[PDB]
């Protein structure tokens, strides 16, 4: 783990979290932002 | 991927009438009788079961 | 001496309005659309023709003042689930949400 | 599950073409029965 | 007495698309199923005026009056007469008390209206009594459809009733007929059509059609 970041996470844990794109909507309050079929 | 087109295809299946006057339900529930407005809603809700 | 043919009652009559809201859950008709959400400002650029909108999937995402001519911005009432936590029946009645 | 706030009624016009009604009224001559007259309107908010 | 000669060929690049509808949509890309004038296509070049067979929906170019339509001909049926007029661009429908040419540059009536260089567009479909009228109106530099892409946006409406089944301008005369076909448009940040494909042109604006995409990768695909 890298102690500069403030996720702590590995040098390569950062390149592999960086290269795989999302598609989730957890968020707490969310042309359009994917999550569309919320609605 | 599979899993966003998976519902997308689901908010899309929305539009369709499976045989019925449209697909928005206020509008059959105004341009259609009461007694008639029972058959064409049966149409929508079973194809979306 | 008035008539109903077989095309529309067009003459047809003046409809009122009851002005805009904006930031708060709301039933419409601007136009002829119907539907119920927020109506808050906007930043699109609704080309000088274009009155509604449309998002990846078809579902209006935007209206025009039909009579003061600015970009709306439809944004639905909220809903979700009601989860209940419960410490068990046999310990205590009382609950969260 | 929840909600609902749906209060008010947003409902649209706000400017519009009048009828030409009134232009069927205050005008300064009339048809004599021997020629009824006729004048059909169409496509214009129609002011009763 | 008839200015010219009256026929020939030329190609329709990408030339001919209109705005399909008025809901606004931005960096999308819509597959259509409208009635469009398919790309690489044959423009019947004229250059006098018969009776052409406008028929199901018509483009008409013409860069450097107006035009008429009608089931038939002179006053004794429905017509119409987009007119630019300078001072205004009037138009007008009825009978039609014209002349077997009213040169420039009557009975029943039932609807009215008014109100170098230069790439005068035109589309004149006719559907549901809105005979329709899209343009677009850009400078040039040569003379031959100059390959290019510029979508026309809607301009008038009249909510006629004429049956059109002819037509003919009244003094470039570009004439390409309209097919249905289908096409995937580019909306751009501002819901402008910035590109397009016909999917039948080719083999490959097929597979991009399926794809839904302007850019495909290396592989094999089911298409059809």
């Amino acid at each position: 783990p890298d102690p500069s970041k403030p996720s702590k996470r590995s040098p390569i844990e950062d390149l592999l979290f960086n290269k795989v794109t999302l598609a989730d909507a957890g968020f707490i309050k969310q042309r359009d932002l994917i999550c569309a079929q919320k609605f | 991927n599979h899993n966003a087109q998976a519902l997308n295809t689901l908010v899309k299946q929305l539009s369709s009438k499976f045989g019925a006057i449209s697909s928005v339900l206020n509008d059959i529930l105004s341009r259609l009788d009461p007694p008639e407005a029972e058959v064409q809603i049966d149409r929508l809700i079973t194809g979306r079961l | 001496s008035f008539e109903l043919l077989h095309a529309p009652a067009t003459v047809c009559g003046p409809k009122k309005s009851t002005n805009l809201v904006k930031n708060k859950c709301v039933n419409f008709n601007f136009n002829g659309l119907t539907g119920t959400g927020v109506l808050t400002k906007s930043n699109k650029k609704f080309l000088p023709f274009q009155q509604f909108g449309r998002d990846i999937v078809d579902t209006t995402d935007a209206v025009r003042d039909p009579q003061t001519l600015e970009i709306l911005d439809i944004t639905p009432c909220s809903f979700g689930g009601v989860s209940v936590i419960t410490p068990g029946t046999n310990t205590s009645n009382q609950v969260a949400v | 599950n929840f909600r609902q706030p749906t209060e008010s009624i947003v409902r649209f016009p706000n400017v519009t073409n009048l009828c030409p009604f009134h232009e069927v009224f205050n005008a300064t001559r009339f048809a004599s029965v021997y020629a009824w007259n006729r004048t059909r309107i169409s496509n214009c908010v129609a002011d009763y | 007495n008839l200015i010219t000669t009256t026929q020939s060929y030329t190609n329709s690049f990408t030339r001919g698309v209109y705005y399909p509808d008025k809901v606004f949509r931005s960096s999308v890309l819509h597959l259509t199923q409208d009635l469009f004038l398919p790309f690489f296509s044959n423009v019947t070049w004229f250059h006098d005026n018969p009776v052409l067979p406008f028929n199901d929906g018509v483009y008409f170019a013409s860069t450097e009056r107006g035009w008429i339509f009608g089931t038939t001909l002179d006053s004794k049926t429905q017509s119409l007469l987009i007119v630019n007029n300078a001072t205004n661009v009037f138009i007008k429908v009825c009978e039609f008390q014209f002349c077997n040419d009213p040169f420039l540059d009557a009975n029943n009536c039932t609807f009215e209206y008014v109100s170098f260089k230069n790439l005068r567009e035109f589309v004149f479909k006719n559907i549901d009594g809105y005979f329709k009228i899209y343009s677009k109106h850009t400078p040039i530099i040569g003379r031959d459809f100059p390959q290019g892409f510029s979508a026309l946006e809607p301009l008038v409406d009249l909510p006629i009733g004429i049956n059109i089944t002819r037509f003919q301008t009244l003094l470039d005369y570009y004439v390409g007929y309209l097919q249905p076909r289908t096409f995937l448009l580019k909306y751009n940040e501002n819901g402008t059509i910035t590109d397009a494909v016909d999917c039948a042109l080719d083999p490959l604006s097929e597979t991009k059609c399926t794809l839904k995409s302007f850019t495909v990768e290396k592989g094999i695909y089911q298409t059809s």
